[PDB]
C-alpha cells in the first residue's frame, strides 16, 4: 500500500528529505498529508499538500522550518525539513486517500528521525550466557553508543521467542541497553547461538556470540 | 478549538463483556445528517488502519463486534464481544471544521489470564567487564498487569538506582504481559558481591517473586 | 426508484400508475399529483392491524415509530383507525403508548426496558430489518419472547437480513401477492381503456422544446380516471382512491415454524378467515392468550402540601421520629424518597424524607382496603404545573405532577387536586374527596 | 481558476455585471473566481440540463448563481430534482428563482433568495399591531407549508393579549357561498396568483372588494408589481422584496461574494478545494461522497455588514422588505420599510361615520395609562389614544405618535 | 392562575400578580406577616388551618370559587373501580372525621 522513507540520524537545526512511495494506486485523486508520531504517543501532523501542489499547508511550528514538494511521475512526494529540534525526533508516517473525501484514511509503518547532537557511535555488544545452569538467559549486553532505532533480533532473524529490547538512559550522550532471550536449559548449556545487535541509526550490524562464562 | 478527552487511557476488560470506551468532546461535532470524525485503531507494530468513519460507519472487514456510537460531545464504543487480538493502540482524530486535533489515546489490556512468570538471573560474566559495566539481567514472561513492582538486591541492600526497564506488549497467544530487566553495575562492584537478585510482585504473586544467584 | 423520471412529468402533467414501490412519499399530494400505484404504500397494514383488534377480541398495544416520513404517516393513519366507538363493553384498544425507532440504529435497551414493565404483552411495530435483527437478540436477552408476548412486525420482516430472527411463532401477513407481470400489466391496460372508452368524450405539449405551459386536460382526465373502474382484472375487482390505493381487501396470514411462513389464514373483503391448521406462539403455546398480568405497584408523587402532607428530615439511621398524637398513638410513617431538593436548585442530597398529614394515613388504609402493594415519590418540580408553552415548538405542555403523570413516568396522585375542565380533560377523576373553595 | 456562472433570462445589463464584478479591489482573494456566460431567452429546461452539461464540458464549473426573468417554482423544483441531488450548489435572486414553494431536500446544497412565509406573517402582525387592526376570517388555497403556517399563526395569536379570533380556516384545495360565509374588516389571505384572477372575479360576485375591505397578501404571490390583472381589486397592501433599489449589479456581486467567502473559508480553514466535475451522469463516482463535502461555511456569511444565515427552509433569516400598496390604477406603491423586525413611519395612511373626539384627562373617566412597549402597546379594552407631540415651538408639533390608551368610564 | 388567565376581567390584576408570583406557600406566608406582601388568595383548608395555628393571620370574606379534591388517575385505568366508593365508606364511618381530629 504505502511506505513512508528517508529517515536516519540528523542534528538539531539539521536537514533531511522523507520520502513517501506510493504502492498500487493513482497518485492525484486526492488529497496529502503527514504525521509524526513521537515516542511520547503525541501526533505531530506535518503538512498538507495538494495533487498539484497548488494548496500546500503548513502548521505555526511547520511555518519558517520544514518544507514539502513533489514528485508526480515517481509517485513519491517529500518533506524536507530544516531548522530541527528535539521535538521532531519521532517516527514518522502519511495520511491519503479519501477521495474527496477530505478525510485521510491510509498510513503506514513509516520510519524514524531523531534529532540529537550526540556522535554516531558503533556500539559494544558482549554476551550473558549463565554457567547448573538451573535458570538460564541468553542475553547480552548494548552499551556506550548513539543513536535509536534499536533493532536486535537472534540467530539472524530466525529466533522470535519473545525478545525484550529496552530503553534507555543517557550516560554523557552515549545510551546503554541490553537484550535478553531464554532458551530452557535443555537445549542450551553448550548449543551456541549468534546475535545480530543492528541499530540502523548507527548503521552497524555487529555480531556477537553467546558463550557460557562457566559449565 | 475542539479538544478530545478520552477514558478510561488503560483500559483492561474481560472477553464477552460489553466494553465501554468512551469518548468527549471539547464541542457538539455534529449537524443532522453527519458529523466529522473518524475512529480506527492499530497495534503499535501495525500500520493505522481505518474502523470506524463520522460517527459510527464501518470500513472494509473489521469484526463486527466493535459498536461505536456517540453524539455531541459525548462518543462511545460497544465491543462485544471482547476478542484476544485487541491490544491495540487507537484513538479518534477531531476533524470536525479541524482535522488537526487528536484524541487523547486509550490503550487495551485484557483481564483474563493472570499468572505468576518465570524468573532467570544471571550476573555479567568476564568478557562484559571490559566494557565497564554490569549488568545482571532478568526475565518474566507469564503475567498480568503489565506495570509491576520490580525490585533488585546485592547481598542485603536495596539497589533500586540504575535500574532498567523493559516491558512490551501481552502476548496475543496468551493474555500475560511480557517483561525483562537489568541490574547496571560497574565493573568494580561486581567483583566484591555474588548474591544479585531481582523481586516481582503480581495479581497472583502476594510475596515478590526472588531468585537468587551465587557469583 | 427512478424518481426524476417521475418529477419529469408533473409539468406537462400525465397520469402514472406506480407498480412497484410502496414508498409513503409518493402519495404527497402536493407534488405528487396524478401519480397512482398498483400498490399501497406499508400504512396498510396499520389498517391491518386495526382489523386484528376483534379477531381475537385484543386491547392493548404500544408502538414504536420509526422516526421518518414513514412511521409518521402510519402513525397518522392508525391515529385517524383509532377514532371509533362513537356509540350510541369498551374493551378496545387502550394502552396506545408510542416509543420512536430510528435512533436505535446503536442501542435500544433504554426503549425495552421501559417496554418491559408497563404490563405489555403486544406487539410493536415493523421497522427496518437490520435494527430489527438487533432488537431480537435485545429483546431475548430481556426475555420479551416468553410466552404470554405477543408478536408481530409486518411486511419488512419477510427479507432475508432478519434471520438473526424472530422466536418461532410470530405473525407476517401478505396483502398483495400480485407480482405476475402479465397480471401487472394487463390490468393496467383494462383500466387505462376503460378510463379512454371515455376519454373519447370530445392535446398534449412537443415535450420539452421552449413551451414549458401546463396541459390542462392531464388535470381533467385525472377526474374521468376518478371513475375508471375495472372490476374484472386478474387480480379481481381493481378499485383505486384519491392517492393510488389499490384498495385490495385480501391477505394471507402466516407464522413462523422453524422459520417457515406456515399460513395461519386470510382475509376476504370483510371476512378475515382463519384457514386454522396450528396456532404457535413465542413460548411455544397453542391458546390465544391477551391482556397481560395487572401489577399492584403503585409509585405515588406529591409535593410537601401542610396538614395533607408533612415531608420532615429523617433521623440519623434513616426512620423518622418514633412521635405520637394526642392520645399517644404514634403517627403512621412513610419514608417518602422525594427528589434532591434539600435546598433550592440541585443539591447533593437525595434524601427519602418522611411523611405525616391526612393522604398518608388516608393512602395506608386504601392500601388496607383494597389489598395492594405500595411505593412512593415527590415531585421535583414543587409545582402544581400548567400547560406551558415550550419555546419555539409551539406545543402547550404541563409540568409538575402532570409533568410526570401525562409522560407515564408516575402512577396514581393524591394530592390538593384543583379541578378544572383541562386536567378532567387529561386524566380521569374520582369523586371529590374533600370539598374546597 | 474558480469557474462559476451567472445568466439572467431576459436582461441586456452585462456592463453591471461586470460593475459587480469589479476585480481591482478584491485584496483578500482565492483561486480566481472567473464567471462569465451569455443569456437564451429560453424557458425549456432540459435545455437547461444539456447547458449544465455544457457548463461541466467547459470543466470548471463548481457551483453556478442565476436566475431568470419570470416567476417559474417548476425550475425551483427542477433544480430540488437535480442540482440538490448531484453537488450544486445555487443561489438565485429574480422572480420565480427567488421564489421557492415546493419543498427544500435534506440533500440540498442549493437556496433561493426571500424570507419564510412564516416570517412574512410576522411582518403581517407587526403592521397589523401598528394600526390597530383584527383579522376577522381566513381564506387559504392549498400550498405546500400551510397547516403548519396557520398552527403558527394561531398559537401566536393564542400567547399575545388582543389577538385575531375569527372563523376559522376555509381551505380551498358553492364558491360564492364560501365565500359569503366569512366576514372581516381586514381579511388575511392566500392565493396562487394564477387562480387569485378568478379567485378575485367571485370576490367581485360576492361584494366582499367592494365592503371597504383590505386584502394582504405574500410576497411570493404578489409576482412582479409591473403586470396586474384588472380584475384584482384596489387598495391592496402587501409586503414585498425590494423591487425598487436592489438590481442586477447588487444582487451579482452579492452571489458572487457568498460564493467566494464560502471558498475562502472551505480551502483556507481546511485546505482543500473540491474538483470540478466532468460528465452529468458519470461523474457519480465520487460525488457519491455525501460527506466532508457538505458546506457548513454556506449557513453563516456576511459582506460588508449585509448579513446572510438562512434556515433549512430555503428562506433567509435576515431579509429586507418593503410594504407596497396597490393603487386603482393596477400600481403597487411602496408605503412602508420593514428592516429586521421593525417598521418605519412616514407613509402611515391609516384609511361618515369618522367623527373627530377630543377630551381632557379628568379622573376617574379618562386614561390613567401608559403605553406597554412589548406585548400588544395598547393591552385590552383601551382604545389607542393619540395625543400631539408638545415639542420646541420652532418645528411642527406632530399630532399623534405618542399614544396612550383610554380605559375610563 | 388558568382562572384568572381565562377571567378577561382579572386581566388587570393578572399583571400585578405576574409582578408578585410567588414560588411556595412559605413565602406568601411569611411576606404578610412581613407587610410586604398584602394578600394572597389559596384555597380555604389551608387558609384556615393556618389561621388557627398562626397567630396574627385572619381571612376575610367567603368561598370566591367552589371545588373538591380528587384522585389522578391515567385514563381508562382498572382502579377507576371502588375508589370513589371507598370515598363513600369512609364518609360513611366518619374516617375523615376521625382524620380531622387527627
Amino acid at each position: 500500500k504505502l511506505q513512508e522513507s528517508g529517515g536516519g540520524s540528523v542534528k538539531l537545526g539539521g536537514s533531511l528529505k522523507l520520502s513517501c512511495v506510493v504502492s498500487g494506486f493513482t497518485f492525484s485523486t486526492y488529497y496529502m498529508s503527514w504525521v509524526r508520531q513521537t515516542p511520547e504517543k503525541r501526533l505531530e501532523l506535518v503538512a498538507v499538500i495538494n495533487s498539484n501542489g497548488g494548496n500546500t499547508y503548513y502548521p505555526d511550528n511547520v511555518k519558517g522550518r520544514f518544507t514539502i514538494s513533489r514528485d508526480n511521475a515517481e509517485n513519491t512526494l517529500y518533506l524536507q525539513m530544516s531548522s530541527l529540534k528535539s521535538e521532531d525526533t519521532a517516527l514518522y508516517y502519511c495520511a491519503r486517500r479519501d477521495y474527496d473525501g477530505f478525510a485521510m484514511d491510509y498510513w503506514g509503518q513509516g520510519t524514524s528521525v531523531t534529532v540529537s547532537s550526540a556522535k554516531t557511535t558503533p556500539p559494544s555488544v558482549y554476551p550473558l550466557a549463565p554457567g547448573t545452569n538451573s535458570m538460564v538467559t541468553l542475553g547480552c549486553l548494548v552499551k556506550g553508543y548513539f543513536p535509536e532505532p534499536v533493532t536486535v533480533t537472534w540467530n539472524s532473524g530466525s529466533l522470535s521467542s519473545g525478545v525484550h529490547t529496552f530503553p534507555a538512559v543517557l550516560q554523557s550522550d552515549l545510551y546503554t541497553l541490553s537484550s535478553s532471550v531464554t532458551v530452557p536449559s535443555s537445549t542450551w548449556p553448550s548449543e551456541t547461538v549468534t546475535c545480530n545487535v543492528a541499530h540502523p541509526a548507527s548503521s552497524t550490524k555487529v555480531d556477537k556470540k553467546i558463550v557460557p562464562r562457566d559449565c | 478549538d475542539i479538544q478530545l478527552t478520552q477514558s478510561p487511557a488503560s483500559l483492561a476488560v474481560s472477553l464477552g463483556q460489553r466494553a465501554t470506551i468512551s469518548c468527549r468532546a471539547s464541542q457538539s461535532v455534529s449537524t443532522s445528517r453527519y458529523s466529522y470524525m473518524h475512529w480506527y485503531q492499530h497495534k503499535p507494530g501495525q500500520p493505522p488502519k481505518l474502523l470506524i468513519k463520522y460517527a459510527s460507519n464501518l470500513e472494509s472487514g473489521v469484526p463486527a463486534r466493535f459498536s461505536g456510537s456517540g453524539s455531541g460531545t459525548d462518543f462511545t464504543l460497544n465491543i462485544h464481544p471482547v476478542e484476544e487480538e485487541d491490544t491495540a493502540t487507537y484513538y479518534c482524530q477531531h476533524s470536525w471544521e479541524n482535522p488537526y486535533t487528536f484524541g487523547g489515546g486509550t490503550k487495551l489490556e485484557i483481564k483474563r489470564a493472570d499468572a505468576a512468570p518465570t524468573v532467570s538471573i544471571f550476573p555479567p560474566s568476564s568478557e562484559q567487564l571490559t566494557s565497564g559495566g554490569a549488568s545482571v539481567v532478568c526475565f518474566l514472561n507469564n503475567f498480568y498487569p503489565k506495570d509491576i513492582n520490580v525490585k533488585w538486591k546485592i547481598d542485603g541492600s536495596e539497589r533500586q538506582n540504575g535500574v532498567l526497564n523493559s516491558w512490551t506488549d501481552q502476548d496475543s497467544k496468551d493474555s500475560t504481559y511480557s517483561m525483562s530487566s537489568t541490574l547496571t553495575l560497574t565493573k568494580d562492584e561486581y567483583e566484591r558481591h555474588n548474591s544479585y537478585t531481582c523481586e516481582a510482585t503480581h495479581k497472583t504473586s502476594t510475596s515478590p517473586i526472588v531468585k537468587s544467584f551465587n557469583r | 426508484t427512478p424518481t426524476p423520471v417521475s418529477y419529469t412529468a408533473g409539468f406537462y402533467r400525465i397520469p402514472v400508475l406506480g407498480l412497484t414501490t410502496r414508498m409513503s412519499i409518493y402519495s404527497d399530494k402536493s407534488i405528487h399529483l396524478s401519480f397512482l400505484r398498483t400498490v399501497p404504500p406499508y400504512s396498510h397494514q396499520s389498517s391491518v392491524w386495526f382489523e386484528m383488534m376483534r379477531v381475537y377480541n385484543w386491547n392493548h398495544i404500544i408502538l414504536l415509530v420509526s422516526d421518518d416520513h414513514e412511521g409518521r404517516a402510519a402513525q397518522k393513519r392508525l391515529e385517524t383507525l383509532l377514532e371509533e366507538r362513537e356509540s350510541k363493553n369498551k374493551r378496545g384498544p387502550k394502552a396506545e403508548k408510542v416509543l420512536q425507532f430510528d435512533p436505535g440504529t446503536k442501542n435500544v435497551t433504554a426503549l425495552l426496558m421501559e417496554a418491559r414493565e408497563l404490563e405489555a404483552r403486544v406487539i410493536i411495530l415493523s421497522a427496518s430489518e437490520d435494527d430489527a435483527a438487533t432488537v431480537y437478540r435485545a429483546a431475548a436477552m430481556l426475555d420479551m419472547t416468553g410466552s404470554g408476548y405477543v408478536w408481530l412486525v409486518g411486511e419488512r420482516e419477510i427479507s432475508g437480513n432478519a434471520l438473526r430472527y424472530a422466536p418461532d411463532g410470530i405473525i407476517g401477513l401478505q396483502l398483495i401477492n400480485g407480482k405476475n407481470e402479465s397480471a401487472h400489466i394487463s390490468d393496467a391496460v383494462g383500466v387505462v381503456a376503460q378510463a379512454v372508452h371515455e376519454l373519447l368524450e370530445k392535446d398534449p405539449p412537443r415535450g420539452c422544446v421552449g413551451n414549458t405551459n401546463i396541459w390542462k386536460t392531464g388535470p381533467l382526465f385525472k377526474r374521468v380516471l376518478m371513475s375508471s373502474k375495472y372490476a374484472d382484472g386478474v387480480t379481481g375487482r381493481v378499485e383505486f382512491n384519491e392517492d393510488g390505493d389499490r384498495k385490495f381487501a385480501q391477505y394471507s396470514i402466516m407464522n413462523l415454524q422453524n422459520r417457515k411462513l406456515v399460513q395461519v389464514g386470510i382475509y376476504n373483503g370483510t371476512h378475515v378467515i382463519p384457514n386454522d391448521r396450528k396456532i404457535i406462539w413465542p413460548g411455544g403455546e397453542t391458546e390465544k392468550p391477551r391482556g397481560y398480568q395487572m401489577s399492584t405497584r403503585l409509585k405515588i408523587v406529591t409535593i410537601h402540601q401542610e396538614p395533607f402532607v408533612y415531608v420532615k428530615p429523617t433521623m440519623s439511621d434513616g426512620t423518622c421520629k418514633e412521635e405520637f398524637t394526642v392520645n399517644g398513638d404514634p403517627v403512621k410513617k412513610v419514608i417518602c424518597t422525594g427528589p434532591n431538593d434539600t435546598s433550592p436548585g440541585s443539591p447533593r442530597h437525595t434524601v427519602p424524607q418522611c411523611c405525616y398529614g391526612f393522604c398518608i394515613d388516608l393512602l395506608i388504609k386504601l392500601a388496607r382496603t383494597m389489598q395492594f402493594t405500595y411505593e412512593v415519590h415527590l415531585v421535583a418540580d414543587g409545582k402544581f404545573g400548567t400547560q406551558e408553552r415550550v419555546q419555539n415548538s409551539n406545543k402547550k405542555e404541563w409540568n409538575g405532577m402532570m409533568g410526570e403523570l401525562l409522560s407515564g413516568q408516575a402512577d396514581m396522585i393524591v394530592a390538593p387536586l384543583t379541578i378544572n375542565n383541562e386536567r378532567a380533560q387529561y386524566i380521569e377523576f374520582s369523586k371529590p374527596f374533600k370539598y374546597q373553595g | 481558476s474558480i469557474g462559476i456562472a451567472v445568466i439572467l433570462v431576459g436582461t441586456s445589463d452585462e456592463v453591471a455585471i461586470k460593475d459587480a464584478h469589479e476585480k481591482d479591489d478584491f485584496h483578500h482573494l482565492s483561486v480566481v473566481p472567473r464567471v462569465e456566460l451569455v443569456a437564451m431567452n429560453e424557458t425549456d429546461p432540459k435545455s437547461i440540463i444539456t447547458r449544465i452539461c455544457d457548463l461541466m464540458s467547459d470543466r470548471k464549473i463548481q457551483g453556478v448563481v442565476f436566475a431568470d426573468d419570470t416567476d417559474q417554482e417548476a425550475i425551483a423544483q427542477i433544480l430540488d430534482f437535480i442540482s440538490a441531488q448531484t453537488l450544486t450548489p445555487i443561489l438565485g435572486i429574480h422572480g420565480g428563482s427567488s421564489m421557492i414553494m415546493a419543498d427544500k431536500d435534506e440533500s440540498s446544497m442549493f437556496f433561493q433568495f426571500g424570507p419564510s412565509i412564516e416570517q412574512q406573517a410576522s411582518v403581517m402582525l407587526n403592521i397589523m399591531e401598528e394600526y390597530d387592526w383584527y383579522i376577522f376570517s381566513i381564506v387559504t388555497t392549498y400550498f405546500p407549508g400551510y397547516q403548519d403556517f396557520v398552527n403558527k399563526i394561531r398559537s401566536t395569536i393564542e400567547n399575545s393579549f388582543v389577538g385575531w379570533e375569527l372563523e376559522e380556516v376555509l381551505l380551498l384545495d358553492k364558491i360564492q357561498n364560501q365565500l359569503k360565509k366569512l366576514q372581516s374588516p381586514i381579511i388575511l389571505l392566500y392565493c396562487t396568483k394564477e387562480e387569485a384572477t378568478y379567485i378575485f372575479e367571485v370576490a367581485n360576485s360576492v361584494g366582499l372588494t367592494g365592503y371597504g375591505y383590505t386584502w394582504i397578501v405574500p410576497s411570493l404571490v404578489a409576482g412582479d408589481t409591473d403586470t396586474v390583472p384588472s380584475e384584482f381589486p384596489t387598495g391592496l397592501i402587501s409586503v414585498s422584496y425590494d423591487e425598487w433599489d436592489y438590481g442586477l449589479p447588487a444582487r451579482v456581486r452579492d452571489g458572487i461574494a457568498i460564493i467566494t467567502t464560502a471558498a475562502s473559508d472551505m480551502l483556507s480553514e481546511h485546505s482543500f478545494i473540491p474538483e470540478p466535475k466532468s460528465s452529468c451522469y458519470n461523474t457519480h463516482e465520487k460525488r457519491i461522497y455525501q460527506s466532508n463535502m457538505l458546506n457548513r461555511y454556506l449557513i453563516n456569511v456576511t459582506f460588508e455588514g449585509r448579513d446572510l444565515s438562512f434556515s433549512e427552509d430555503g428562506y433567509q433569516m435576515h431579509p429586507k422588505l418593503v410594504i407596497i400598496l396597490l393603487n386603482k390604477e393596477r400600481k403597487w406603491e411602496r408605503v412602508g420599510k420593514w428592516k429586521d423586525k421593525s417598521l418605519q413611519m412616514k407613509y402611515y395612511v391609516w384609511p361618515d361615520d369618522h367623527l373627530s373626539i377630543v377630551t381632557l384627562e379628568e379622573a376617574p373617566f379618562v386614561i390613567v395609562e401608559s403605553v406597554d412597549p412589548l406585548s400588544g402597546t395598547c393591552m385590552r379594552n383601551t382604545v389607542p389614544c393619540q395625543k400631539r407631540i408638545i415639542s420646541e415651538n420652532k418645528t411642527d408639533e406632530e399630532p399623534g405618535y405618542i399614544k396612550k390608551c383610554c380605559k375610563g368610564f | 392562575d388558568i382562572y384568572f388567565r381565562r377571567q378577561v376581567e382579572l386581566s388587570t390584576m393578572y399583571r400585578h400578580m405576574e409582578k408578585h408570583n410567588y414560588e411556595s406557600a412559605a413565602e406568601a406566608i411569611q411576606a404578610v406577616r412581613d407587610n410586604k406582601l398584602h394578600a394572597f388568595i389559596w384555597d380555604s383548608a389551608v387558609l384556615e388551618f393556618e389561621a388557627s395555628q398562626k397567630c396574627d393571620l385572619v381571612t376575610t370574606g367567603e368561598l370566591f370559587f367552589r371545588s373538591g379534591f380528587g384522585i389522578g388517575m391515567r385514563k381508562d385505568s382498572p382502579w377507576k373501580q371502588q375508589v370513589s366508593l371507598s370515598i363513600l365508606k369512609s364518609h360513611e364511618n366518619g374516617f375523615m372525621e376521625d382524620l380531622d381530629k387527627t
